[PDB]
């Protein structure tokens, strides 16, 4: 699920509590809500929280002893095998010296007010065929390390909810086969992290970023043991922070071209806030959502470069004055009172500058039409706003390595600046930026009212399929680079006699029900304003707390 | 009671299920889900199984084929068939619970049928354990833990080698798409541990073994969406042009993004 953040604060770093867990899974924003609030009590379970698509297993929740969360792992658990075909053996591929018969199945798509279509799906020992290049006599099969373990993963996410300590919980973490960061906290203040999933034990020499021959010599050896999954229990830092960044030193990322783990990483924004104060309260931990949601992610990366490039320029030089505006700014975007524009113009300045930089550097070094994979600054959006999290663009991460000079560990096989001093290129981009922005907004930087990003709870689910009527779409003025939902669990708080306190927000509301006559449920939209203003509602666990907050009840008698 | 399931909803309508065995507990969960999110769950079911066109028409045919081409349902069924009685009870109870509410809905549709079923012109059918498993499998696994662009990467590598020659093309590929970068900020501090498997440029043998790849990068064939998040259902040609324009403009953060 492309974005997701988490910060877990342990005993050594928590104020007025023994542990604090704050999770912000980013799936995009939908109506009705992407996640589902649910409490389960009996059959060995005693839990509360919320979970995507109402899975049996709560991804975000606690059981009164321990609490858990997730963020997308993005490890490389998928490789593509280039299968060798034969004109003499249609539907076969060469594997371990023999012509092996592909599996195939016929599927018929029934179409409302149209003619049905039938097609075939093919599969090899390495997975389903994605495509076939018949001129090259190759079929590409997608091999997932978690193939065969999909159901076990769903069950691992359910059974983990019964764990009472780290050892029991990691026994279920070892069964979860998708590439997912899992997080743990408990009543005693212990905290932990596991970069869960099945990862292939590849042959020596296998470059996991590119396909390998499917004829047998490059077949995976099997799966790596759980010992190899990156994990930490009670880190000496006292905290665990993640925003889909690398789990651990030397661990390799997904092979997706647009995904990189490099020196420029948005997780640094969470890390600086956690290291800043010796200890954090649950309220301060919750406030990290607001701050990171509004943080421009590029300012910190490129300010030093911009400052150096403009250091000897005159006070009247507009390239310098754009950088002075940026230097004065902390990069936190805030709406003006019109509910449309941002108080400061820095994001616009960075967008234009970075777009110009990338056009001049990474884009110019990559052949068309692949240059268009590295041109985005990451800021360009639509009137409805971002469909997910915002990140530092892939082109920006590459550019960051280049502007770090010999501080970067990445050999610059091609000088992205093409023989020109970097200062010249950075200043040219600033000249472009001043031209573009001063023509649009005038020469008085202090009155520039640049467009803020908005947020939309879309009526189509992430697949692009309607899950509500189009009129059910909801809008919020302020885009916030945060979880679709946010949940926080606090263990052994000094502000209560309860051993655990928990809060969440499931917007627009718990219910998506609309009666036939159009009456929307009483819980159709009661968490929308709360979402917008960084509010939250208590999650109950105990029978006493559920009962005290009881709105309605139903008792059923059923036999299986 | 063994047979008793108690459902308590709080002040935000969040359900709490009280039951005495696995099947009853998950039945309560499925029941409340069908009460709260039946249309959403029905469409998620169709999304995860590639049966959207059946109710929404021709614009979702390519989508349905793509979903079906990306998994092997009999393998999921064999996983479910292997489950112990206790594990099967989670899936079966859940489905059974949904079904109890769905039957009540189709018996008194005038007040209980979600409005959207009338708007979209169909009624909800019962759920099986496979359907429940497929909500998860189709979302978390088949979409969110299935990220690879190796064929696109081979396409880019072919182009880099054509522009720069073979060794330099590969070296520029390593600059743009590094295997690992020691300066990446890591969730686990280096004082704690490091990953024992050391991946580097030197040892790779497989990049040299593949065919030069010249068809359109496959990322250009993902179905384009507009600003409402809806599928555009375009010709293959206009789809590729839409994805390229959207990706050049917004990259991974944009409309054709990740
Ligand atoms: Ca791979
Ligand atoms: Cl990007």
């Amino acid at each position: 699920p492309t974005g997701s953040n988490m910060w877990v604060i342990g005993k050594s770093k928590a104020q007025d509590a023994k542990a604090i867990m704050v999770n912000g899974p980013q799936f995009g924003w939908y109506a009705p809500a992407y996640t589902y609030g649910i409490g389960l009590h009996g059959a060995g379970y005693d839990v509360t929280g919320n979970t995507p698509f109402a899975y049996p297993g709560l991804v975000f929740g606690h059981n009164g002893v321990i609490s858990w969360g997730s963020t997308a792992g993005f490890g490389d658990d998928v490789d593509i095998f280039a299968e060798r075909l034969s004109a003499e053996k249609p539907g076969y591929y060469l594997h371990n010296g023999k012509w092996v018969k592909m599996l195939s199945r016929e599927e018929t798509i029934t179409v409302k007010n149209g003619q049905a279509e039938t097609f075939t799906v093919w599969r090899t020992v390495h997975g389903n065929i994605l495509q076939t290049d018949q001129t090259t006599q190759t079929a590409y099969a997608k091999s997932r390390a978690w193939d065969g373990k999909e159901v076990a993963s769903l069950l691992a996410w359910t059974h983990q909810m019964k764990a009472k300590n780290w050892q029991e919980w990691t026994q279920q973490a070892a069964k979860q086969a998708l590439t997912i960061n899992w997080y743990y906290a408990d009543v005693n203040g212990n905290i932990g992290y596991v970069h869960t999933g099945a990862y292939p034990d590849r042959q020596s020499g296998h470059d996991p970023r590119l396909p390998v021959p499917g004829t047998g010599k490059w077949d995976w050896k099997g799966l790596l043991p759980f010992e190899m999954n990156p994990k930490v229990y009670n880190p000496q830092s006292g905290y665990i922070a993640n925003w889909n960044n690398s789990p651990q030193k030397d661990y390799p990322a997904s092979d997706l071209f647009a995904f990189l783990w490099g020196g420029a990483d948005r997780v640094t924004e969470i890390d600086r806030l956690l290291e800043q104060k010796p200890r954090l309260t649950a309220d301060q931990a919750w406030d990290v959502i607001r701050q990171t949601s509004r943080q421009d992610l590029n300012l910190r990366l490129f300010l030093p470069t911009l400052q150096a490039a403009t250091s000897g320029l005159t006070q009247s030089d507009p390239r310098r004055q754009l950088v002075e505006t940026l230097t004065r700014w902390d990069g936190i975007n805030l709406l003006n009172d019109d509910g449309k524009t941002w108080q400061q113009p820095g994001s616009a300045i960075l967008n234009v500058w970075l777009t110009s930089m990338l056009k001049r550097t990474v884009v110019a070094a990559v052949p068309m039409p692949f240059d268009k994979w590295y041109s985005a600054s990451g800021y360009e959006t639509t009137q409805d706003g971002p469909t997910g999290s915002l990140n530092i663009s892939v082109g920006a991460k590459i550019l960051y390595e280049a502007v770090q000079g010999d501080k970067s560990p990445i050999p610059q096989a091609v000088d992205l600046f093409a023989g020109k001093p970097q200062q010249e290129v950075v200043l040219a981009a600033l000249e472009d930026t001043w031209e573009t922005l001063s023509k649009r907004y005038g020469n008085n930087v202090s009155n520039w009212k640049t467009p803020a990003m908005a947020l939309t709870f879309r009526a189509n689910n992430f697949f692009g399929v309607p899950q509500a009527a189009a009129e059910e779409t909801r809008h919020q003025a302020e885009y916030q680079n945060r979880g679709t939902e946010n949940d926080m669990i606090v263990f052994s708080p000094t502000t209560s006699d309860r051993p655990v306190l928990a809060w969440d927000v499931v917007a627009p509301g718990q219910s998506g029900f609309i009666a036939p006559d159009g009456t929307v449920d009483k819980h159709y939209e009661d968490q929308l304003k709360m979402y917008e203003n960084f509010g939250r509602k208590s999650l109950w666990l105990t029978k006493q707390d559920v009962e005290a907050h009881k709105e309605s009840q139903e008792v059923l008698h059923v036999q299986r | 009671s063994s047979s008793e399931i108690k459902i308590v909803r709080d002040e935000y309508g969040m359900p709490h299920i009280y039951a005495n065995d696995t099947w009853h507990l998950f039945y309560g969960y499925g029941y409340v889900v069908a009460q709260d999110r039946l249309f959403q769950m029905e469409m998620a079911r169709r999304s995860t199984q590639g049966t959207v066109a059946e109710v929404l028409g021709k614009d979702f045919v390519k989508f349905d084929k793509d979903i079906r081409r990306n998994y092997w349902p009999d393998a999921i069924r064999a996983q479910i068939a292997a489950l112990s009685p206790e594990d099967m009870s989670i899936l079966q109870g859940y489905a059974d619970g949904m079904n109890a509410w769905i039957d009540k809905v189709n018996t008194n549709p005038e007040t209980l049928l979600p409005k959207q079923f009338n708007t979209f012109g169909f009624t909800p059918k019962r759920w099986e354990p496979f359907d429940v498993a497929m909500i998860f499998v189709g979302t978390m696994a088949n979409r969110f833990s299935d990220s690879t662009s190796e064929i696109d990467n081979l396409a880019l590598l072919t182009a880099l080698k054509d522009k720069y020659g073979v060794s330099q093309g590969m070296a520029v590929f390593n600059q743009l798409k590094w295997l690992v970068n020691p300066s990446a900020p890591t969730t686990i501090a280096v004082q704690e541990s490091n990953y024992p498997l050391k991946f580097n440029q030197q040892n790779s043998q497989t990049a040299a073994l593949l065919p030069r790849y010249d068809l359109p990068a496959p990322m250009l064939d993902r179905p384009a969406k507009g600003a409402d998040g809806a599928l555009l259902a375009l010709a293959a040609g206009k789809n590729r042009e839409t994805i390229a324009a959207q990706f050049a403009q917004g990259g991974a953060n944009g409309l054709a993004g990740y």
